[PDB]
DNA sequence: AGTCTGACGCGGCG
DNA sequence: CGCCGCGTCAGACTGCA
RNA sequence: GCAGUCUGA
């Protein structure tokens, strides 16, 4: 099994057996970041191709030229923890050489006078940590990937909605991944049109005309020629025969003898046959069949050189007769029948005001760059820019595939910009789907649509950034200071680590992480966002972008996205969905072969899957891998059917595959309504860590790998022995044949302790392993926050019974038995971050001190002599945390005022109390203080005092580093003594700084010897040098914010309990508010005196069908059943035979299920252990689609000895009575959602106001006052309040002379409002004044 | 307020693009034109004079340059907002409406009569009010009063903007600028090009956008208004005017408590303290217990148990106003008295909860304290929760067992 | 029940009447136990006959 | 869909049932999200005209 | 329809607080017109008591005693 | 004003 | 073809002049 | 004060 796995083994209900183990989950960010910062000598990723798509740079006139031959990325100056610590970002410096050549003009070709290269330094680029998080400004973000529509060429219509008629009009549009838009377009009037860049639309064949295209040529390009050739009279026109298909005559056709069709016949597909099997090679027809067709040539007289008839005109008698005697015995003619062909090219050819390629391009740049006149220099030079240029437009490698792939070409790579041929056939393409030949593309579809993500994104901002750089540069390399000029002179990094630091810092993608939990930070790691730059935006996406179209199976998630107004737009990448090397996201299926279901797995992209006949994963299949039914449900061509068991081709390799991570983790989700499903996906991640993390009794045993894959847990990164362990560090002594050579041995894991979550709540790591304990690699060492021994555990397991309670569950409420308020079991520590900003100000600096006015030497007691909280104080509402006062001015005391202070003989002093205080209602203790000086700043007594804790927790931290690194050196190096050549009899004798030198045989052990004694020697260097590096870096100065001397920040620990009010939820959307703190004696219990821990509703399952919460109920009670049989073969102290026998019992039921736990192969210390590891119930797992059957639940409850109803008869805590009917009883986990009733009250009576408007202010951060909105209003209006809505408009809000009045009458007890004018209807008039309108009020 | 006087005249872009354009209407001058001779593309006569150069014809500068010498100075035909100024000033309303008055009675296709009678409207509605036509071109620019645009100092040592003091800014350097063009007396194309500049100014101060690109200073987003100050959402009308944020009000989360009687409602004991609060300091001074509103502050911030004594009085018979958002209907907002309950969370009859539409998971509610005694008057008799038993859509009752 | 109390007895005896109404589901609902489990959706044994 | 779903939620919905099930459910709750809109802006006119 | 039969009122106050403000407030300046609170918004917009309900007992007083 | 721009809605209404 | 609208309330976090 | 993001009902 493992190590850290049989300590507590949960049993799996799966049937299926695992094919494929879950994939890292957050490599999404990681591999893309690892392909824009990696050296990529191919350069095709990241910098290196961002670097070679702008260098080598030449100067406009070619007299120099600079270019990129390397880069690399430096070290950061701070690490991940000092820059969360500083507050700033945790980035690497880029460092690229850039070599300067100089060239001759004094040679013809070319030749360089001089070179020069060096190193210059362009933009920090900000480091992802090792969990796919950026430390931007000190807090970590994720940038989410991105959902967007791929470049290419998509085909699409509005099916009627139009012209009022139901004409379908076809529109292609070419998306590049940067540049000009380009669209074509029908009209109801079948011409076609051309748009560039959304802007008012052309006929179409100006952009034909802007090429270099007569009509001639057009008219071959878009058409087929039939020929008209008088060889006596009377219309000999050549026939290839299946052209007059669904055409019909008012003429007979005969050729050669045998009529074929009679006038006023149509000509039938037996009649096609008839003129196919008599080799027809021509047919004369009457002469009035001329008139309405078209001329396919410009025809010129060759007797006297006239304009006969232009191209593209329709033919008629007179003209067929003016053709006739100039000697043209040839005619040529567009092929327009309808219903397989069309005009469209013909008439859009008589719209278009253009006749030659000038005045396509004035036209079009007209259209661009309207109020300009045009110039063909300019116009030319700009259409060329708009679609053949590669600095304007690019359309991407992906561009380039899905155009060919669209387009049916052969070849996927090319040029990334436009060609004749690629709008000609984009053009084609769209006549084709007018006529019939083809279908129009579905937007939605994830073929269609492409993940875009941190390290593209990043390589964007990169190469907008390097763009402004080279405009830059090559104007200024066309100075005169050329030979003395070097590369850095040149390069202005600004530009760079503007554009990077933007997108990182402030783009739409970049979001601040959500760190509820660890499922809150994997879930935000694996977003698939719709919007952001390149994007939909929220409002403006539709409702068919939102929904769940059928290539999402695998691919992403059909039921984790967010209810709000982005519903359907923020999605959740599944579970082993990837992406190709364009983008689209693939999944793996196990290839069938002639009915043999292998375990070779192909990922396949959402259209080659459309391809194949995909079995489901609920398929059931025999030893040797046949279906073992003969008709197996599939899905082919997005459709879902049944098949037969040869024509599959595919089939799924998991039943969790189509779920994401957060959807994955609740139980028994096949009986949830996907509405419910939904809500417990998203409400999963809302749930705080507690005090103590308790696993979940039912599970689905990807609590793991959720666990595992993010960074909470410290896992081990070497096999070993647990040297030693401490609240605060694991130092594990690697194996033997784990360590490199020359290597102390010894990694130490530093846990991370009481540190702030962004949401403000706690994240400890705890010590798992104890000493002397053998960790396998890959163990968790240490539990993070929410996990629980290694497992991700987010809620705790409380005894549920599902009834009606005097109405204290009423509508979604939750009635708590006290004992779960005494057993501390939802109590939370949240850790909130207080600055105190010492500002400099114009009437002097303010200062910290604890001798501010104003305030007694009661409130005083908790400040050192600085100024500043002690750490460990206990603070409440108000506590002055850091004193502060101000240099004020402008008193002006009032006359009655002047004689009071008079009377009792002192004046106010001349500062002002600014001081930090505790928040009102937030009451916890000060658990770390961190103060921040301006560099040049006097730093006061307890600014030092924190520098020498630092400066000796630093010396004391790699001194024990050190202590341990050298200890593990010594030992092997012992070792390497008594492994040969035994110096035994005096190694108890030697002191250890002789060891490194000591002789051995001198092939190999001497060898290692003076390894080890290097390493050791190595470790003292370094570590000699690197205590005055964090010397420094403590000592220096900080690099603070402009006009700030000295900033506090004080951390507040507030262990939160649970109350009335605070939002509690299943994993199946059945949230609820608690209403009471029962007592203990009056919750129901059953005949074993137990009392229920919370009472839920009965009502709330039917409705909303969340039924797996009945289910969970059921076998939480069950799983607990088993518990309970442990903690009594424990308390009877049972022997191991018959725990063993039990634990086996209990492992061994279910109906063929995937797992075998042999007991018998565990250690009777093993199993005492796996035993107090159960005795709090046995965990279990009942993974996604393939979960626990009812009748396993049932049995399993039968082993417990409890009934297999599921339900239990209970008594009432009050009055001592039997409920008349039995009742669910069961072990819930419920979750604790971050929606505390602390963070949620408000009262205000009075406080500050707006500035403008005289209004309150918003929010209780500014004290708020709620908004009588205008739905507000109009329900006073519907009563007949009009005094309460007075009271409302005037007095507590706007009224500013109104309020006052009001307030003093209250106080006066005199409850009478004075109401005038509001302050916002006089700034409303002012508003209307400072138009040009005269509002006035009149009396 | 201030004013700036605009040195020369500027065309209110209210007037000139909210369609219909009253001074084209006016004019009976179509506004593509209109909008050509105020930006200073294309001239207009004034006065025609014996000549083929009728009064609202427009004229392109090089159809001008050529007819400086076919009329001489006979005429003069001018650009931007001194001739549209010099035409709607010269136009004359009771005898234009006069003249229109028989071209609408002798017309028999209505098609033009609609036009006809639309103009007269305006015409007759120029008239009949006060006004004249050379108003709707600035001449002189108000300012709003600057507490209105407030140029906020921030802590962090710096000034943060308005977005008017930006479009004032902006108007007040280019007016200044062809102040000196005036007496440089330099080229008439660049103080073409200066006019057209302050006018395109005016009209950004006035309202962004409306001719198309719309300036943004510093944020790559466009700048505020006066005229994005008073419309949408965000505007005065539907934000500051039509509903405002309101003292004496508190928010919290919902919890059932069934023990509670169809009038009355938890109120947290921490909420009630803070809503009532100058009740409590009158309270305070009336029954001695403090001397000063400063002495029973710090009592109320103490909280001393006299003050939970004078907190139960002091919401006695006092009815508070509980509103769930959205406010659907009429019910959305129900006056209960409040029963002081320890914790923090706001308790609600159970019956009342399908005429809020509010369920327990979650929800949150407003409280409001009537202050007046007809306030109270008015929550407790037309308001409270034992009058709204029925339903005001229908006759069937809204307190309904769930 | 309620609208017939309305209609016949006026506010006061309905404005009770609901709270007694109330007070007494409550408590027989409590004393009632009603509990929903996994056996009271009860399937019927034709169903995968008729399917 | 002419194959309709012929599990129950006692029983399992298998992973192609439940996959078929959620777009309805997501089309109820994006109309459900973007129909309020509608309802305030109607309500708002009727006020605003009576 | 609601959207014109309210921009069609006779208030402008009433008109230009619902939407379409830069229509409303450009005709009722060119007609020069004249806004006499007698609706229940224009009476919200300026603090006053509304003419319905506990107000319109105040609203009669009102014009009982100025049209007088 | 150059963008190594954005567009990439919809439905009435005049 | 241009213009006008597209629910309410609330909490949190950044970055910005 | 604003914009962006997320969330709740
Ligand atoms: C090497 C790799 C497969 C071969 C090709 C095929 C698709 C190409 C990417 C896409 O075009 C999007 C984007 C276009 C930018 O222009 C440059 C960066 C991006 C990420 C490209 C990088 C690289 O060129 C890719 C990955
Ligand atoms: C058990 C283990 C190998 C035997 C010995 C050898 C080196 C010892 C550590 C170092 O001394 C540094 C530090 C000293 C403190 O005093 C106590 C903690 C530390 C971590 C020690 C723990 C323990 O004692 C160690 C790991
Ligand atoms: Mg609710």
């Amino acid at each position: 099994y493992s190590y850290t796995e049989k300590k507590r083994i949960r049993k799996d209900f799966g049937k299926r057996p695992q094919v494929l183990d879950v994939p890292y989950l957050l490599s999404i960010q990681l591999d893309s970041f690892q392909k824009f910062i990696e050296q990529d000598p191919e350069g095709q990723y990241g910098l290196e191709a961002a670097f070679r798509s702008v260098f080598p740079i030449q100067s406009y006139s070619g007299n120099s030229e600079l270019q990129y031959v390397s880069y690399r990325l430096g070290e950061p100056v701070f690490d991940v923890q000092e820059c969360q610590i500083r507050g700033v970002t945790y980035s690497a410096p880029l460092r690229v050489k850039l070599r300067l050549v100089i060239y001759e003009r004094e040679a013809p070709e070319g030749t360089v006078k001089d070179i020069k290269e060096q190193e210059v330094y362009m933009g920090e680029i900000p480091l992802m940590t090792d969990n796919g998080t950026f430390v931007i400004n000190g807090t970590e973000r994720v940038i989410v990937s991105q959902l967007h529509r791929s470049p290419g060429v998509f085909f699409d219509s509005d099916k009627g909605k139009t012209h009022s008629s139901g004409k379908v009009l076809y529109n292609a549009r070419i998306i590049p991944y940067r540049g000009s838009w380009l669209d074509f377009e029908f009209d109801p009037k079948d011409n076609l049109f051309v748009r560039i860049d959304r802007r008012r639309k052309l006929p179409a064949t100006i952009i034909l005309r802007a090429l270099n295209y007569t009509t001639e040529q057009i008219l071959d390009l878009f058409f087929e020629k039939v020929i008209f050739e008088i060889r006596d009279n009377k219309l000999q026109m050549e026939l290839v025969p299946e052209r007059l298909r669904g055409e019909t005559a008012s003429f007979d056709i005969e050729a050669n003898g045998k009529v074929y069709v009679e006038k006023g016949r149509r000509i039938t597909a037996r009649h096609i046959r008839q003129l196919e099997k008599d080799d027809v090679k021509l047919i004369e027809v009457p002469v009035e069949y001329i008139a309405g067709k078209v001329v396919a040539k410009d025809y010129i007289d060759e007797s006297t050189g006239e304009l006969i008839c232009a191209a593209n005109m329709e033919l008629s008698l007179d003209l067929l007769a003016k053709l006739s005697q100039s000697g043209h015995k040839r005619i040529e003619t567009l092929f327009t029948n309808d219903l397989d062909h069309g005009p469209y090219i013909s008439e859009t050819l008589r719209v278009d005001p253009t006749n030659d390629r000038l005045s396509a391009l004035v036209e079009i740049y007209r259209m661009m760059r309207p109020g300009e006149p045009p110039t063909r220099e300019a116009a030319e030079s700009l259409f060329e820019n708009l679609f053949f240029s590669e600095d304007r437009y690019d359309l991407s490698a992906v561009g380039r595939m899905k155009f060919n792939r669209s387009l049916l070409r052969e070849e996927i790579e090319g040029s990334g910009i436009l060609s004749k041929d690629d709008i000609i056939d984009v053009m084609k393409k769209l006549i084709d789907i007018r006529n019939g030949k083809g279908e129009v593309d579905d937007i939605d579809h994830l073929g269609n649509r492409r993940i875009r993500s941190v390290g593209e994104m990043a390589e964007n901002q990169f190469r907008v950034g390097l763009v402004r750089v080279e405009r830059a540069v090559k104007e200024r390399l066309s100075l005169g200071d050329l030979d003395t000029l070097m590369p850095q002179d040149m390069i202005n990094a600004k530009p760079i680590s503007a554009a990077v630091k933007e997108f990182f810092g402030s783009s739409q993608l970049s979001q601040f992480m959500d760190q509820n939990n660890p499922l809150s930070e994997i879930t935000h790691k694996r977003r698939i966002s719709a919007l952001g730059p390149g994007g939909l935006t929220r409002e403006r996406a539709g409702f068919e972008v939102r929904d769940v179209h059928p290539t999402h199976y695998g691919r992403v998630c059909p039921i984790e996205t967010p209810e709000g107004p982005n519903i359907g737009l923020i999605n959740s990448l599944s579970v082993y969905a990837q992406t190709n090397e364009y983008g689209f996201l693939e999944t793996p299926y196990r290839k069938v072969t002639d009915g043999v279901v292998t375990d070779e797995i192909h990922y396949l992209s959402a259209i080659e899957e459309g391809n194949y006949v995909i079995a489901q994963a609920n398929s059931n299949l025999d030893e040797e891998g046949h279906f073992v039914e003969d008709l197996v449900t599939c899905r082919s061509k997005g459709e879902s059917s049944l098949f037969s068991r040869d024509q599959v081709d595919y089939m799924d390799v998991s039943t969790q595959q189509v779920v994401s991570v957060g959807a994955s983790l609740i139980p028994f989700l096949e009986h949830d309504d996907a509405n419910r499903a939904l809500m417990g996906a998203n409400m999963q991640r809302q749930a705080v860590p507690t005090l103590r993390a308790d696993k979940p009794l039912v599970g689905t045993g990807m609590e793991r790998a959720v666990a595992v894959d993010s960074g909470v847990t410290a896992v081990a990164k070497r096999g070993g022995v647990v040297q030693y362990v401490d609240a605060s560090r694991i130092v594990i002594k690697v194996n033997e044949d784990e360590m490199y050579p020359g290597e102390a041995g010894i990694d130490i894991y530093n846990l991370t302790k009481y540190t702030r979550s962004n949401q403000n709540t706690c994240i400890n790591q705890m010590p798992c392993v104890s000493l002397g304990e053998p960790v396998e690699r890959g163990d968790v060492l240490a539990d993070g926050p929410s996990t629980d021994l290694g497992e991700l555990a987010l809620g705790q397991n409380m005894r549920v019974a599902f009834m009606p309670w005097n109405g204290y569950n009423f509508e979604d409420s939750i009635l708590v038995s006290e004992r779960v308020v005494q057993e501390d079991r939802f109590t939370t520590i949240h850790i909130q971050e207080l600055a105190c900003v010492s500002r400099d100000t114009k009437l002097g600096p303010e200062e910290i001190t604890a001798d501010i006015p104003n305030v007694g030497e009661a409130a005083l007691s908790k400040l050192d002599e600085s100024g500043i909280v002690y750490i460990g104080a206990e603070v409440t509402g108000g506590d002055i945390l850091v004193g502060k006062v101000t240099p004020k001015g402008e008193t002006q005391l009032t006359p009655e005022e002047k004689l009071l202070r008079a009377i009792f003989g002192e004046k106010a002093s001349d500062v002002k109390d600014s001081s930090l205080r505790v928040p009102n209602g937030v009451s916890g203790t000060v658990i770390d203080v961190q103060v921040f000086t301006r560099d040049g700043v006097e730093k006061d007594k307890r600014a030092l005092e924190i520098e020498e804790m630092q400066l000796k927790q630093a010396k004391k931290d790699l001194s024990e580093e050190l202590q341990i690194l050298e200890a593990g050196l010594f030992s092997r190096i012992r070792a390497v003594l008594v492994a040969g050549g035994v110096e035994a009899e005096k190694l108890d004798k030697l002191p250890r700084d002789r060891w490194l030198e000591l002789g051995l045989t001198d092939e190999e052990k001497q060898n290692q010897l003076e390894q080890l004694a290097e390493q050791y020697d190595e470790l003292k260097h370094e570590f000699e040098k690197k205590l005055e590096a964090k010397r420094r870096k403590i000592t220096q100065g900080d690099d603070l914010a402009p006009g700030v001397l000295k900033i506090v920040k004080v951390y507040l620990a507030v262990k939160r309990r649970i109350q009335p009010g605070d939002k509690m939820a299943g994993r199946h959307g059945n949230k609820g508010v608690i209403s009471k703190i029962n007592p203990i004696e009056d919750m129901p219990y059953d005949e074993n005196g137990t009392p229920v821990d919370i009472v839920l509703n009965p009502l709330g399952v039917p409705s909303r069908m969340n039924i797996g919460q009945i289910l969970e109920t059921h076998l939480g009670m069950a799983a607990k059943g088993i518990g309970d049989k442990i903690n009594a073969m424990l308390k009877q102290q049972q022997e191991v035979a018959k725990l063993r026998e039990f634990i086996q019992r209990a492992y061994d039921l279910g109906a063929d299920v995937r797992q075998k736990v042999d007991l018998s192969t565990f250690s009777d210390e093993e199993v005492m252990r796996l035993a107090e590891n159960l005795r709090k119930g046995m965990p279990i797992a009942t993974p996604v689609f393939d979960g626990a059957k009812e009748a396993e639940i049932k049995e399993l409850l039968k082993l417990g000895d409890l009934p297999t109803s599921g339900q239990i008869r209970l008594y009432d805590g009050r009055t001592g009575e039997q409920f008349e009917r039995p009742v669910t009883v069961g072990y819930m986990y419920m979750l604790k959602l971050n929606h505390l009733v602390d963070d949620k009250m408000h009262a205000r009576s009075t406080g500050s106001y707006s500035l403008v408007t005289q209004q309150p202010l918003g929010g209780k951060a500014q004290f708020g006052g709620q908004r009588f909105g205008e739905m507000e209003v109009w329900a006073l209006e519907a009563y007949g309040a009009a005094y309460t809505l007075q009271e409302m408009l005037t007095v507590k809000s706007d009224d500013v002379n109104g309020r006052t009045k009001m307030y003093k009458n209250i106080v006066d007890g005199n409850h009478q409002m004075e109401p005038g004018m509001p302050e916002s209807f006089n700034v409303l008039l002012k508003e209307i004044r400072s138009l040009g309108i005269n509002i006035e009020l009149e009396d | 307020m201030g004013h700036i006087e605009l040195a020369s005249p500027t065309a209110h872009i209210w007037f000139l693009k909210s369609l219909p354009s009253r001074i084209g209407l006016l004019l009976d001058m179509p506004l593509r034109d209109i909008e050509r001779v105020l930006y200073f593309e294309s001239y207009v006569v004034i006065e025609g004079g014996m000549t083929n150069l009728e009064r609202q014809q427009i004229l392109t500068e090089e159809q001008y340059l050529d007819a400086l010498e076919e009329f001489g100075d006979e005429f003069d035909a001018k650009m931007g907002a001194e001739a549209i100024q010099a035409l709607l000033k010269s136009m004359d309303l009771e005898q234009e409406c006069e003249q229109l008055r028989e071209e609408l009675n002798e017309t028999n296709s209505e098609t033009k009569r609609k036009k006809l009678t639309k103009r007269i409207k305006l015409l007759e509605a120029f008239v009949q009010s006060g006004n004249k036509p050379e108003w709707m071109i600035l001449t002189v620019l108000p300012v709003l009063p600057p507490d209105l645009r407030p140029l906020v100092p921030l802590d962090g040592g710096r000034f943060a903007t308005s977005d008017l003091n930006d479009l004032y800014r902006r108007v007040i350097n280019r007016n200044n600028r062809l102040k000196r063009l005036l007496d440089l007396a330099a080229p008439d194309i660049i103080v073409r090009n200066e006019k057209r500049m302050l006018q395109e100014a005016v009209d950004a101060l006035l309202d962004n956008g409306r001719r198309g690109r719309a300036i943004t200073g510093s944020n790559k987003r466009p700048l505020k208004s006066l005229a994005d100050m008073i419309k949408g959402k965000q505007g005065r009308f539907r934000q500051n005017l039509l509903g405002k944020r309101v003292d004496y009000s508190g928010r919290s989360v919902i919890t059932v408590g069934p023990y509670l009687r169809l009038h009355q409602c938890g109120l947290p004991k921490k909420m009630a303290l803070e809503l009532f609060k100058p009740f409590i300091y009158g309270k305070l001074e009336l029954r001695g217990l403090a001397t000063t509103i400063k002495a029973a502050k710090k009592m109320v911030e103490r909280e001393e148990a006299v003050v939970w004594d004078i907190l139960d009085e002091v919401i006695r018979e006092h009815p508070v106003l509980l509103n769930r958002a959205p406010t659907l209907h009429r019910l959305g907002i129900q006056a209960f008295e409040p029963v002081l309950i320890e914790g923090k969370a706001i308790q609600l009859h159970p019956l009342v909860c399908a005429a809020y539409n509010a369920d327990f998971d979650g929800d949150q509610m407003a409280v409001h304290v009537p202050l007046t005694l007809e306030a109270q008057l008015e929550a407790r008799a037309l308001m409270m929760s034992t009058n709204n038993i029925l339903s005001p859509a229908n006759g069937e009752p809204i307190i309904v067992p769930s | 029940m309620l609208n017939t109390c309305y209609r016949i007895l006026g506010l006061k005896p309905t404005v009770i009447f609901a709270d007694q109404i109330m007070y007494t589901g409550f408590a027989y609902a409590a004393r009632s136990g009603a509990s929903v489990g996994i056996d009271d959706m009860v399937i019927p044994e034709k169903k995968h006959e008729i399917i | 869909i002419e194959t309709p779903i012929t599990a129950n939620f006692r029983e399992g919905l298998n992973v192609l049932q439940y996959f078929i099930s959620t777009h309805g459910a997501r089309k109820g709750l994006a109309d459900t999200a973007l129909k309020t809109a509608n309802s305030g802006y109607l309500t708002r006119r009727l006020v605003d005209v009576a | 329809g609601i959207t014109k039969a309210s921009l069609a009122t006779e208030s402008f106050i009433s008109a230009a607080s619902f939407q379409e403000t830069t229509r409303v407030l450009t005709e009722a300046a060119v007609a020069g017109k004249r806004d006499e609170l007698r609706g229940l918004k224009e009476n919200v917009i300026v603090g006053r008591l509304i003419p319905a309900g506990t107000g319109y007992a105040y609203h009669q007083d009102r014009m009982r005693r100025r049209a007088a």
